[PDB]
């Protein structure tokens, strides 16, 4: 799907079709669906949302899960996962704008972006892990 | 978790055995433990102490303890060489320091008296090897030297392994008629008067 | 007279404030307007290491000592220094004054503004760098100044020199009288020798005047002991050096071969097993900052430094 | 987080010239009101609020994130994983036999490399994932 | 040992390329992955005095005195230091390998890429922030460093310690002997006294082991010479002092009364009118760090410190 709204009570109007189109999004190979923006790096801007169908997010939380439903939705806070999301993105952009030729072991620069790219997953990885 | 917690057991354990023949000591902390403290207590701090396989230097770490006031030098050697590179790496700082390492034994010059650390070592190379080594360390300058192998008539409860009386023998190959105190002693779990490691005290 | 041959001593001014009380607002103005001043200021020092904000215990400790050796070498050089002081809470802003006060006359500018309007250019600040404080650390701050600003005056506090009394340490006079006297750099002048490989040392040349004092002290009671750091290896041709000059001598006391330790430590250990209680030393003579410090500080001896040490 | 193991993946980060990193990606906000844990609403919702009011809806499949170094010379392709990781341990040429459909789509008229963001299936043949 | 007695230093790492070489960017990876380091960095010294780029030649000093003290203070601390080379030349590059190789293992890092895009980063270096650099400024810079890479070998420069081969003036050994001590601060300790007013110096105490050198000294050849910098005025203060403790002394030489030049050059005057070509010195006993250094470098005698000076 491609979708370009302009105001939010447009999207409030397409929402139901939209809302159906990923409701069918349900066979043994779908994670389910992700949400990303047009243009794919935008400053401050998180790459994409994933939004798992119920059968499959069965499956990261426990059989349990619809049975413990108010629970884990109290318990969920993606405020931390979002903002690593973003920071993650904005350094693949620095790492995609080194050129490739000057990829290489004595880039001082690119080592320093992958640095703080490693860093960040030892951050990223304390969080949730069922997101 | 306590060694108060274990007091209060210990008598229930040792009566258990006692019915099925077996005169078992226990004892809390592990076999290795054991060790430490024995030679800790034996060797003390008076003098300069020489950690022959001193592997992961975890003996050093112990005369270190600042309760314990080491004035004086710690030779150490490992033949084995990622050990070699250990002991390089705290000119690092993080402690020369006293330390001395050395692969060469023509690299250990220190002439006044040492107390010498065996533990574990003469079982990590061959027994001709072991006797190389041994007839070596009486020979310098020493006050106490304390060596230490497992005991293998203990192997029945679970590179070569020797009985007590093989342990005694080499012994007393390696001290021939020099005037030596020597003296023995088991170390950890003593079950029916043997225990899991044997110990030689090396006097002069 | 004395009342009039009166000296000056550089300035120090430290600037006492909360984060966004204007501290470096002022210096900012004050060094461009003022004469001999250079500022010095902990977060530069920071930035230097690629952190923005309060770092590692490891890199933190480190700045301390720069921070001080700069402060310091700047105060020698007869300039005035202004810096920030570390915190508000009494104790730091004491060792502060320790730290500095042998070397210039401080002064101190508070920095006391009310907490709101603290806050209200501490989020007009932190939107121009990356840097934040919140409302949290800013008032640990601000309520920590109005207590210790309530027992301890900002007055001037001029330069203070004190004189750490020389007093020695107890002996029983009662005992032999003894001069010590060092061999490296001292009696003995090692001349382009390696220090660490003293084999050759039976060429050294004659310190002509400590040797003099040697030769000077045994013509009375003194027992002339010498205590090298030297390896007990190389005694041979140590004692071919000392025979040499006829500097005779009661006892020669040396390091033990293969030792290797700090050289100060080996001699305090064979000051110790060796002299004390068994002599009464009048006086020593070393060479090397280390182990002068360790005879003066450590066991309070008198001790003549000969040459110029720092290695 | 050893200085020594960061400091050599890194060398090799950039002896096997890569050039890119994935980010984690967060799921959409909950909505309480929904009665969902990861909304489909909120999150277009909140891309809008944001100022972005274009954007795209893929079907995340199940699989495992690789980053397809695609060499014109189509032996030279090599793969990298979400991490900054030259995928070796596949046989490279059922590899880039799968490989080809996709380069036969492009016209490498003076173009020697594309790095395209791909899902490798199942997520069974790399590494595991979920299991 | 000495093939077996090997000692360790701190490591300088010296960073030479023109600006945009990637001095920082490559810093900025190593002290986060390498382990005992700490940059010292010129530019952010400006930055704590408000200065964006090069300043005045004061400013420029005194920057100058911070980050040697600095670099300093951290390598004597064992720590070691990564720093930019100051002016990337050759000459520069040996006051640094100069002032700092006795405290560390020099070595060096170039960057030494092309002077086209070296504009091609400095142009976007300059506009994050503001600056320029022109593309003359960093065109004096590649060159500078292709002459002194052409002469100066850019591996390492192990620690060298360098011992002054200690030569004293050359004396007429014909004069008679004697030896020359201080008063305030090493013959008389001032406990509390005030320094400049010499008035109760007939209440002084005695520092007994230079006392004892002295009461030493003249049983022996040895003509005992008390040369001070108090002024005259005191004089009868001073030899009541000396009488009060059996120093018996054959000169008192004494500062001008209202003289109050630095006690140094009074005491080195003093000593040219009153004592050299005159008298034959052994040694000298003195306490000051100031006037130490006047005896054992200006006038090269044999000057033996008694305790801490730095004032
Ligand atoms: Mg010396
Ligand atoms: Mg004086």
């Amino acid at each position: 799907l491609h979708y370009q709204f302009a105001d939010r009570e447009d999207f409030e109007a397409k929402y139901p079709q939209i809302r159906a189109w990923v409701d069918q999004v349900n066979q043994s190979d779908e994670e389910g669906v992700v949400i990303k923006p047009r243009t794919a790096f935008l400053p401050g801007m998180p790459p994409a949302f994933k939004v798992r169908n119920n059968d499959y997010l069965t499956l990261v939380y426990g059989v349990d899960f619809q049975d413990r439903l108010q629970e884990q939705i109290a318990k969920r806070n993606i405020k931390g996962k979002l903002r690593c999301s973003i920071n993650d993105w904005a350094i693949n952009a620095k790492l995609l704008a080194i050129p490739y030729s000057e990829l290489g072991e004595e880039n001082y620069e690119l080592k320093n972006l992958v640095l703080d790219r490693i860093l960040g997953e030892e951050i990223e990885n304390q969080l949730d892990s069922r997101l | 978790k306590s060694e108060r917690q274990f007091a209060e057991i210990k008598p229930m354990f040792e009566a258990y055995f006692k019915e099925e023949g077996l005169d078992i000591d226990f004892q809390f902390t592990d076999t290795h433990g054991s060790r430490m403290d024995f030679i800790v207590k034996e060797l003390g701090m008076e003098y300069p102490i020489l950690d022959i396989g001193c592997g992961e230097l975890k003996y050093y770490r112990r005369f270190m303890r600042r309760n314990y006031n080491y004035s004086h030098p710690y030779f150490a050697t490992d033949t084995d060489k990622s050990v070699g590179d250990y002991a390089a790496l705290l000119k690092e700082r993080m402690e020369a320091d006293n330390l001395y390492f050395f692969s060469d034994w023509t690299d250990y010059e220190y002439k006044n008296p040492v107390n010498i650390i065996l533990t574990e070592v003469i079982e990590h190379n061959t027994p001709e090897a072991a006797e190389a080594l041994v007839k070596h360390c009486l020979s310098l300058n020493f006050h106490k030297m304390i060596i230490t192998t497992p005991n293998s008539l203990f192997n029945k409860y679970y590179h070569f392994e020797w009985t007590p009386q093989e342990f005694q023998d080499f012994i007393r190959h390696c001290v021939g008629d020099t005037s030596l105190e020597v003296t023995y002693c088991g170390i950890g779990d003593r079950i029916n008067g043997e225990t899991p490691t044997q110990a030689v005290v090396i006097t002069r | 007279s004395a009342k009039n041959n009166t000296h000056h001593f550089p300035k120090l001014l430290i600037l006492v404030g909360a984060p966004g009380s204007g501290k470096s607002t002022f210096a900012r103005y004050f060094i461009r307007t003022e004469d001999n001043w250079v500022r010095v200021n902990r977060d530069d020092f920071r930035l230097m290491q690629f952190g923005d904000s309060l770092m590692s215990p490891f890199y933190e400790e480190r700045i301390t000592k720069m921070v001080e050796a700069s402060v310091i070498a700047l105060l020698k050089n007869r300039t005035n220094v202004i810096i920030d002081a570390t915190n508000s809470s009494l104790r730091s802003l004491q060792d502060m004054v320790h730290t500095y006060t042998e070397y210039a006359d401080i002064s101190f500018k508070v920095f006391d503004l009310p907490v709101e309007e603290l806050v209200k250019r501490c989020d007009k600040r932190c939107e121009q760098t990356g840097k934040f404080i919140p409302k949290s650390a800013i008032e640990k701050h601000v309520t920590q100044l109005q207590y210790t600003k309530e027992k301890f005056d900002f007055k001037p506090i001029p330069r203070a020199l004190k004189e750490t009394s020389l007093t020695y340490a107890d002996q029983d006079t009662s005992l032999p009288k003894a001069v010590i006297c060092d061999l490296d750099g001292t009696l003995s002048l090692l001349n382009g020798r390696d220090p660490y490989n003293a084999s050759t040392a039976d060429q050294d040349l004659l310190n002509t005047p400590v040797a003099m004092v040697l030769k000077m002290a045994k013509q009375q009671g003194y027992k002339v002991i010498l205590l090298s750091g030297r390896e007990n290896a190389y005694r041979e041709p140590t004692e071919r050096f000392l025979a040499k000059y006829q500097i005779d001598y009661d006892l020669l006391l040396m390091r033990d071969t293969n030792d290797y330790r700090k050289d100060n430590i080996i001699k305090k250990e064979l000051f110790l097993e060796e002299i004390q209680g068994k002599y009464f030393v009048e006086f020593l003579l070393d060479d090397r900052n280390q182990v002068v410090d360790m005879w003066r500080r450590e066991l309070a001896l008198p001790c003549f430094q000969v040459n110029y040490g720092d290695f | 987080e050893d200085k020594t193991l960061i400091k050599k993946r890194i060398d090799w980060f950039c002896k096997n010239k890569i050039n890119a990193f994935s980010p984690t990606i967060s799921p959409a906000p909950k909505s309480v009101e929904r009665n969902e844990i990861e909304s489909l609403y909120e999150g277009i919702l909140w891309f809008v609020l944001n100022g972005v009011k274009e954007i795209v809806i893929e079907k995340k499949y199940m699989g495992s994130y690789c980053d397809i170094y695609l060499h014109r010379r189509l032996e030279d392709t090599y793969l990298v994983s979400r991490n900054g990781y030259k995928i070796n341990h596949l046989d490279q040429e059922q590899c880039l036999r799968a490989l080809q459909g996709l380069h036969d789509r492009f016209s490498w008229d003076g173009v020697e490399l594309r790095i395209i963001q791909s899902e490798l299936m199942p997520w069974s043949i790399l590494g595991k994932g979920l299991i």
